[PDB]
């Protein structure tokens, strides 16, 4: 379960950043530790990218920044980039040489991503008896903070 | 008997440990006294000598 | 209700250690009755304390990484716990790499 | 009970004036009401001639 | 009862009327009503000739 | 009850506008198509806010 989930924009002389933060609550029985990542499927979050597209980009294709899962718009200054056009293979993006000259500017989604940045409760307790032989210890959900993953962008699992 | 409180079970919260069927038959056995109680008959077969 | 409510520590009670250096003050980094720290502590005694807040503080330092987490604890009646008095949970087991 | 920001509250159908299973006994009682009236019609009233 | 944000409550079966068991007890009377009738079915009316 | 509660509004998209200068980085003050904002916008889209 995860709440606050706050993307935290920052703009700098270096370009921008996500900082952004959530809290997560665990499941049962579990011990969370220190920069394990969790990616999270069924969410897609909207991000923004260019290129300056030249010779050795074309020969060698662009390696994109992140780990696009699908892209909504490509354009360049002479319009639309269609289909058959534009390939991406292993978050490489190659084009047509038609290209050999232009800059393309990019709309794409990709999965949302953290990384355990800390533990905000990383112990609760309770030892159960009712309808138990006898006393038995149990481990009861841990709070996370959990950051999220734009520095460092590695591919999803599968 | 158990059929009728289908999804639940009789169980001591200090062990866990369900109700003997022990007790059910002595139940049972009390309850066909009662039955035969209530209403003026003979249930189970018996040798009558009057 | 804090029987209760708390979980079993052990309890050990701080006392300086009379290793201390008698000119610098420093403890001997070698003493076997502490090792290191200037701090000795008496044999364990069992306790139930009830324990809130339990957060690790991880810090990233120029030096390596660090814990500084913090907790609040509720003691049983009648102590006087004790300045750097030392307590452990040895039920609750927290993953290190 | 509360503790270190979980919260649990339950109401049980215990109370000071009625058991836990004061439901379901009320209608076993209804059920066997029925049962005895129809079965005391089945079997008929006693009588003797003094 | 309170400590340091820790929060433990009870409402209990007792109460300025009923006592703990009252319940319970007012089943066995309706248990005991029964059986008593089906009883004084079996044994019968006392009766004597003056 | 967000289509009662909001106001009508305009949404256009932003996109990043392909005349940086291809050494700065930085838009043309001239261009049309983004008015010396780097970022370009896509035609409007009628939503409630
Ligand atoms: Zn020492
Ligand atoms: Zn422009």
């Amino acid at each position: 379960a995860i709440q606050s989930q706050e993307k935290g924009t920052n703009q700098l002389d270096i370009g921008i950043l996500d900082t952004g933060t959530a809290i997560g609550t665990t499941q049962l029985e579990k011990r969370i530790s220190y920069r394990d990542r969790f990616t999270v499927p069924e969410v897609l979050m909207p991000q923004q990218m260019i290129y300056f597209v030249n010779k050795d980009r074309i020969k060698k294709g662009i390696p994109l920044y992140y780990d696009v899962k699908e892209i909504t718009y490509i354009a360049t200054q002479d319009g639309t980039v269609y289909e058959e056009d534009y390939e991406i293979k292993n978050n490489r993006l190659y084009l047509n040489e038609k290209y050999e000259n232009h800059t393309v500017t990019l709309k794409i989604l990709m999965t949302l991503r953290y990384v355990v940045s800390d533990i905000l409760k990383e112990s609760r307790y309770q030892y159960t008896k009712f309808n138990q032989p006898k006393s038995k210890f149990e481990n009861l959900p841990q709070k996370l903070l959990l950051k999220r993953e734009d520095v460092i962008v590695l591919q999803d699992p599968y | 008997v158990k059929a009728y409180m289908f999804g639940i079970v009789v169980q001591n919260p200090d062990t866990g440990q369900p109700m003997g069927d022990e007790f059910y038959n002595h139940i049972l056995e009390r309850a066909v006294g009662k039955a035969e109680r209530a209403l003026d008959i003979s249930i189970l077969p018996d040798t009558q000598h009057e | 209700f804090i029987n209760d409510r708390g979980i079993k520590v052990l309890w050990e009670e701080a006392y300086f250690c009379p290793c201390l250096n008698p000119d610098t003050g420093h403890p001997r980094v070698d003493c076997p009755r502490c090792h290191g720290k200037g701090i000795a502590y008496l044999p364990p005694k069992e306790t139930i304390m009830a324990i809130q807040s339990q957060e690790k503080g991880t810090n990233q330092l120029d030096i390596g990484i660090l814990d500084t987490g913090t907790a609040i604890g509720t003691t049983q009646l009648e102590k006087r716990i004790s300045y750097r008095d030392r307590f452990t949970v040895p039920e609750v087991l927290m993953p290190q790499q | 009970l509360e503790v270190d920001g979980i919260t649990e509250t339950i109401g049980t159908t215990q109370s000071a004036m009625y058991g836990g299973a004061s439901a379901q006994i009320l209608q076993i009682n209804e059920d066997i009401k029925e049962l005895l009236d129809g079965l005391r019609a089945y079997f008929g009233y006693n009588m003797i001639g003094l």
